[PDB]
């Protein structure tokens, strides 16, 4: 997926 | 440098059933390896390290096992605040190297959002741009939609869905639909409605308002 | 207790330099070695180095070039500079302890640094109020038109956290970011308690405490 810097969570 | 593959990408699972996390190593690293918990905004946690020794403060669900190349990460029975990412880390071989992680999603039943629609300040209107928000609120699973209306016109493109991670008490989601227009355009139309769709709701629910009323 | 808490969130023009101070304390540096650590989109978790405990450092293959910690044991500071930050160095940096001074098993963190390489320029959001109007009632802040990421929203000064939730940012055509941080309270008590958010974005200094009250 994608790790999302916003958040610090796997976006997928 | 050693690779490490993590499987699945995601796991769906409910409250109090076990889970476990697969950590693969490109070649035998013993049992040095290492776990990690991130939670949403936060910084790793470590769970476990070499493979199985438990660590100070972490609750004595969580545990490892394997070695050589095939690891183990479980929990006998998952809480609601276990909604995280989970990483395996290797030591055997310089430098160290992570894998790319086990994304956890825990189940739960349905719960229809609540809804709210707030109308732009007046404060911002004097920078002559109008932002509409609409908030579901609490809701579960996250499959939503969200359809602006303004004068009966359906609205395209000039929305930005936000929605939260997983509550790690209620295991629910929240999301933020902004509808974005010129105050020019703003103060064109009278009635603004956002609609939402959801499983857990019978019927479309509108929230709407009157410019100025 | 171990912390380690390190310098504030910012931005870097692409090909300039990047400072992040990690200052610890429960220990000294002169009986543990910080160990560098970033998360990028591309790359996820990947090590940078570390200074141990005698001044020595290691840096990893790729980073022997433009990375360079220092520290000063006596004000329990490490000092992390990288050179020729590119886009693809955005990432989120953290200093690190282990558990024991010569291993890499990592029990302690710093909070983290989002680094944005970017060539733009830093701007401060406005706040504008998401006013309220079965007795529970919602109201929250709408964070618009900052850049970089990331802005620090709470409520009450840290007093209200149930029922908050604050949404990630997203990123607007014009290239800033918005955002919105939500509440819901008892409607009868919109009478009786104020509600402020505390909105903070460190890459521009700007702190704005926004009252959020029901629309007359
Ligand atoms: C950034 O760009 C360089 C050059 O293409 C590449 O070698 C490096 O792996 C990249 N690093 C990332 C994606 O963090």
């Amino acid at each position: 997926c994608q790790f999302d810097l916003s958040t610090r969570r796997l976006k997928c | 440098d050693i690779l490490l593959t993590q499987s699945p990408v995601i796991l769906s699972v409910s409250p109090g059933e076990r889970v476990s996390f697969s950590c693969r190593a490109s070649q035998s690293i013993g049992t040095n390896i290492h776990w990690y918990q991130q939670r949403t905004n936060g910084s790793p946690r470590l769970l476990i390290k070499y493979a199985s020794e438990s660590i100070s403060g972490i609750p004595s669900r969580f545990s490892g096992s394997g070695s050589g190349t095939d690891f183990t990460l479980s929990i006998n029975s998952v809480e609601s605040e276990d909604i995280a990412d989970y990483y395996c880390q290797q030591n055997n071989n310089w430098p160290t190297t992570f894998g790319a992680g086990t994304k956890l999603e825990l189940k739960r039943t349905v719960a229809a959002p609540s809804v709210f629609i707030f109308p732009p300040s007046d404060e911002q209107l004097k920078s002559g741009t109008a932002s509409v928000v609409c908030l579901l609120n609490n809701f579960y699973p996250r499959e939503a939609k969200v359809q602006w209306k303004v004068d009966n016109a359906l609205q395209s493109g000039n929305s930005q869905e936000s929605v939260t991670e997983q509550d790690s008490k209620d295991s629910t989601y929240s999301l933020s639909s902004t509808l974005t227009l010129s105050k020019a355009d703003y103060e064109k139309h009278k009635v603004y409605a956002c609609e939402v769709t959801h499983q857990g709701l019978s019927s479309p629910v509108t929230k709407s308002f009157n410019r100025g009323a | 207790q171990v912390q380690l808490k390190q310098s504030g969130p910012g931005l870097v023009q692409p090909s300039q330099s990047l400072s992040i101070t990690c200052t610890v304390s429960g220990f000294s540096l002169t009986n543990y070695g910080v160990h560098w650590v970033r998360q990028s989109p591309g790359k996820g978790l990947e090590w940078l180095g570390v200074i141990w405990s005698g001044g020595n450092t290691d840096y990893n293959t790729p980073f022997t070039s433009r990375l360079s910690i220092n520290k000063d044991n006596s004000k329990s500071q490490v000092f992390f500079k990288m050179n020729s930050l590119q886009s693809n160095d955005t990432a989120i940096y953290y200093c690190a302890r282990a558990l024991t001074y010569y291993d890499y098993e990592f029990a302690y963190w710093g909070q983290g640094t989002l680094v944005t390489v970017s060539a733009a320029s830093t701007k401060g959001p406005s706040v504008f109020p998401l006013a309220p109007s079965g007795g529970t009632a919602a109201l929250g802040c709408l964070v618009k038109d900052y850049f970089p990421e990331p802005v620090t929203v709470s409520w009450n000064s840290g007093a209200l956290t149930s029922g908050v939730h604050t949404f990630p940012a997203v990123l607007q055509s014009s290239g800033l970011y918005s955002l919105s941080s939500v509440v819901t309270v008892p409607s009868s008590s919109l009478g009786t308690q104020t509600y402020i958010c505390n909105v903070n974005h460190k890459p521009s200094n700007t702190k704005v405490d926004k009252r959020v009250e029901p629309k007359s």
